[PDB]
RNA sequence: ACCCCGGCGAGGGGAGUGAAAAAGAACCUGAAACCGUGUACGUACAAGCAGUGGGAGCACAGCUGUGUGACUGCGUACCU
RNA sequence: CGGAAGAUGUAACGGGGCUAAACCAUGCACCGAAGCUGCGGCAGCGACGCGCGUUGUUGGGUAGGGGAGCGUUCUGUAAGCCUGUGAAGGUGUGCUGUGAGGCAUGCUGGAGGUAUCAGAAGUGCGAAUGCUGACAUAAGUAACGAUAAAGCGGGUGAAA
């Protein structure tokens, strides 16, 4: 079976 | 007072002619690549080529011992994937003589840029005759 | 030291080391850890001693 | 000519007017030491072998100086272990000039 | 008997345990308190 | 004996202009000014008016021929990075770096 | 896809053996004019080959 | 009693640098790394104080081995005989009287050939 | 100040001030990373933590010192 | 001896090679470690004589316990001492100690520094996806923001 989720995306942060 | 060091634009290096014919392949190898090396001077030096150049006559009558002379196999890979060759003893006597003994003191001389540098003073020929009498070499019973 | 008790960036995700406070002693214009009050000084000595 | 002779557990090649650093003796700079057991005296062709020693063999030697070696570092670590050790080291020497070499 | 030539007497004045300054110390890293637990940690220790 | 001109905080990366000091190190002055007005970089137009100027400054301060001088020295250093603000996808900006470089030429009879 | 050690100045310079620039081999001289000029083009006086071509 | 660290950090640093004079790269130059190259270097130099008396020995063997050869006798039948011969003459000095004087080597051949007859 | 190159530029070179201008305003000192120019030596048949032990040759300063390091034995970073 | 087939490449002696350079037996030589011995040096503990001598023995270490030090800033000693006979700092070199270190001195610097013995600590950094600044790398690489589109003559200008 699946070992690992679907990749997803992350919440936006301010970036710098 | 330091060990002496042997020094490459000092050492002197003689001439010398083996006759093969008749010899056993691995017991001809060690003696050469013992004077090649220059293992048999007292001014031997393992970082300095103090050893001798060595002429090999008849290299195509060189013997081996038991049925290596059918059953002996050298193997080499071209680098292509599945590319194994391989090669009897006979087979190469028939081809290139004088490989099977440049094979079998290559693998008796050490690895690196000195061990390619002592194998140069070698000097294999199939046949009796060779183009070295301006070097004058001594012959040599091994 | 005056500033705000904000954590700086989420404790995950951004790929920066964790911070708590802009005032840690870690940080340039941080606390210092183990900051100096008044104190006294003086000691005991015994009548007899003096 | 030279000789062959031992000192300080180690043994020496030397000819008349040679300096050889030695291990440490207890002898005054400028004094004269005799080496009385020498192991061989080879002058030209002719060659004495000592068995073990040289049967009034004989090197003398003055005492130019004592001194100490150029700095060692000697460093220990084990890594990933939280261990690590440095130490220096100079060992003492005394230079002699042989003067005589007598079969 | 001056102010540059008054001493302690010998053994009155220990110097401090410091802590996590270097392996030469001995008490470099961990600082004496092992690996790891509730011991090690800052604060750590069950009660009396 | 040898005469100096530079060119300081020039507005281009020493990267750049050094692609076309190294054409000219080592050659007479006029050969040096050839090469530079059929090089097609804007180095060499800055290049030129450096090598121009110390002409100019070993004539008039040093009393030099041109016909004798040679370039001897010539390099360029790194300048003061001034720094920019470039803004990309998805509320990112990016430094930019606006690179500048020191020209140094010098000119001499030997 | 990025490095996964930090290249060094050694190969920074091995790269860049091959940017030196070409100077221009010869310039021609304009035999009316006496000016240089690259080969094949006209001089800055509008001059080719002996003969004036361009005004300005 | 505030203390700051930069003279004495500087120092220390501009140690470990000048023991990295020669190295490669961030090796000389980088203090994070020429403190682990400076560490290595003084590792592999106690090492190689032990390994190199076994190098000289090794070579002296050698050489004595083809001098004794020349002299029809094998290293190990010379030493033999000259241990019998009670000549106690070490390594180091064969191995010089073998390329320096090699009569006097063949001397020392004959001396351990009759130990052994 | 003034002179000179430059676009009646930027920037620079002289001159001059000053104890000092590599104190010239991007200004006391002016480290390191990082980037160059010059010189010495090595390097285009050679395989790996880049050192270490041995070691020629070349350059250089007073047989030693200093730089370099062909060739060769050994040798898989550090922290956790 | 056969029984004995595997997937990147010989690849089931480390290799060369070997009919012994294999195996069994017996023997004597030699090589071989940081073991042991030799020579020199250091330190701990203990004897033994008077802090020194003589001697035995010990000295691999993580957690961890014990002992002894170096250096930094600050206070006293100090209205002392050093300092254009050039302070601190910076950068070299030489010497020196078992180590942390120390001393001297060339150059830079241009006004401070501080013995000794005590005293107090914001007292030592390579790591914490540490914090701030500076500077690299990728790299002169990707890109230069709608594929509505330019061409030429003249002008001005250092340059279009
Ligand atoms: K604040
Ligand atoms: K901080
Ligand atoms: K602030
Ligand atoms: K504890
Ligand atoms: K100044
Ligand atoms: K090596
Ligand atoms: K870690
Ligand atoms: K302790
Ligand atoms: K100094
Ligand atoms: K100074
Ligand atoms: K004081
Ligand atoms: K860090
Ligand atoms: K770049
Ligand atoms: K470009
Ligand atoms: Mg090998
Ligand atoms: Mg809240
Ligand atoms: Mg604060
Ligand atoms: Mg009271
Ligand atoms: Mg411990
Ligand atoms: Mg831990
Ligand atoms: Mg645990
Ligand atoms: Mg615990
Ligand atoms: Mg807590
Ligand atoms: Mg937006
Ligand atoms: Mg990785
Ligand atoms: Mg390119
Ligand atoms: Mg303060
Ligand atoms: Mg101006
Ligand atoms: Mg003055
Ligand atoms: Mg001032
Ligand atoms: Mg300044
Ligand atoms: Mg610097
Ligand atoms: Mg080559
Ligand atoms: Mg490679
Ligand atoms: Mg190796
Ligand atoms: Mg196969
Ligand atoms: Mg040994
Ligand atoms: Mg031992
Ligand atoms: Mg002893
Ligand atoms: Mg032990
Ligand atoms: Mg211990
Ligand atoms: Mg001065
Ligand atoms: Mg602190
Ligand atoms: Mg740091
Ligand atoms: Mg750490
Ligand atoms: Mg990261
Ligand atoms: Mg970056
Ligand atoms: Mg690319
Ligand atoms: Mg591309
Ligand atoms: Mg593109
Ligand atoms: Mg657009
Ligand atoms: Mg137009």
């Amino acid at each position: 079976p699946p070992h690992r989720p679907r990749p997803r995306p992350l919440p936006w942060f301010p970036p710098r | 007072m330091k060990t002496f060091t042997a020094k490459p634009e000092t050492v002197k290096r003689d001439w010398y002619v083996v006759d093969a014919t008749g010899k056993t392949l691995g017991r001809l190898a060690t003696e050469l690549a013992r004077r090649l090396r220059g293992k048999h001077k007292a001014e031997y030096t393992p970082h300095v080529d103090t050893g001798d150049y060595i002429i090999v006559l008849n290299a195509d009558k060189v013997a081996v011992t038991g049925n290596k002379r059918t059953d002996k196999v050298y193997y080499h890979h071209t680098g292509h994937i599945g590319g194994i060759k391989q090669a009897t003893f006979e087979e190469m006597i028939a081809r290139r003589p004088e490989r099977v003994i440049e094979i079998a003191v290559k693998g008796m001389l050490p690895k690196g840029p000195l061990g390619r540098a002592m194998f140069r003073k070698l000097k294999v020929y199939a046949g009796n005759e060779h183009n070295h009498a301006a070097q004058q070499p001594q012959v040599l019973d091994i | 030291v005056t500033g705000s008790g904000k954590k700086p960036w989420r404790q995950k995700g951004t790929g920066r080391a964790r911070s708590g406070s802009i005032k840690s002693p870690i940080w340039r214009s941080g606390g210092v850890t183990f900051a100096a009050r008044p104190q006294d000084h003086s000691q005991k000595v015994n009548k007899k001693m003096y | 000519m030279y000789a062959v002779f031992q000192s300080g557990g180690k043994q020496h090649r030397v000819s008349e007017g040679q300096t050889v650093r030695l291990e440490k003796l207890d002898i005054a700079t400028g004094e004269t030491v005799e080496f009385a057991e020498v192991l061989m005296i080879a002058n030209g062709e002719e060659v004495k072998i000592g068995v073990p020693f040289v049967d009034g063999g004989v090197i003398k030697a003055e005492v130019v100086a004592h001194g100490r070696g150029e700095k060692v570092k000697i460093v220990k670590f084990r890594r990933r272990k939280h261990y690590r050790k440095q130490q220096g080291h100079r060992q003492w020497f005394t230079d002699v000039k042989i003067t005589g070499i007598s079969a | 008997m001056r102010l540059n030539t008054l001493s302690p007497a010998e053994g009155s004045k220990k110097a401090g345990k410091r802590l996590g300054r270097g392996i030469g110390s001995g008490l470099g890293k961990t600082g004496g308190r092992g690996h790891k637990g509730q011991k090690s940690r800052s604060g750590g220790g069950v009660r009396r | 004996m040898e005469t100096i001109a530079k060119h300081r905080h020039a507005r281009s990366s020493a990267q750049k202009v050094r692609l076309v000091a190294d054409l000219i190190r080592g050659k007479k002055v006029s050969q040096a000014l050839d090469i530079l007005t059929y090089t097609n970089k804007k180095a060499a137009v800055l290049v030129k008016k450096v090598l121009e100027s110390a002409i100019a400054n070993a004539e008039h301060n040093d009393g030099a021929d041109i016909d004798d001088l040679k370039v001897t020295k010539i390099f360029v250093d790194e300048g003061p990075s001034m720094k920019r603000i470039m803004p990309r996808a998805k509320g990112r900006a990016d430094r930019i770096l606006k690179r500048t470089s020191h020209i140094t030429v010098v000119v001499s009879d030997r | 896809a990025v490095q996964q050690n930090k290249p060094t100045r050694s190969k920074r310079g091995m790269r860049r053996s091959h940017d030196a620039l070409t100077a221009v081999t010869s310039l021609s001289v304009d035999k009316t004019s006496g000016e240089k000029h690259l080969r094949h083009h006209i001089t800055a006086d509008g001059y080719y080959r002996g003969r004036k071509v361009i005004a300005k | 009693a505030r203390v700051k660290r930069g003279v004495i950090a500087r120092a220390r640093h501009k140690k470990i640098l000048k023991q990295a004079k020669g190295y490669y790269g961030a090796r000389s130059r980088v203090y994070r790394v020429a403190f682990q190259a400076v560490i290595k270097a003084g590792q592999y130099a106690y090492r190689d104080r032990r390994q190199r008396k076994r190098q000289f020995r090794q070579l002296w063997i050698a050489r004595i081995n083809a001098a004794a050869r020349q002299n029809g006798i094998s290293y190990s039948k010379f030493i033999n005989g000259l241990k019998k011969a009670s000549v106690e003459i070490d390594r180091k000095i064969l191995a010089d009287i073998a390329v320096f004087d090699k009569v006097a080597f063949t001397a020392l051949v004959e001396k351990a050939k009759a130990a052994l007859a």
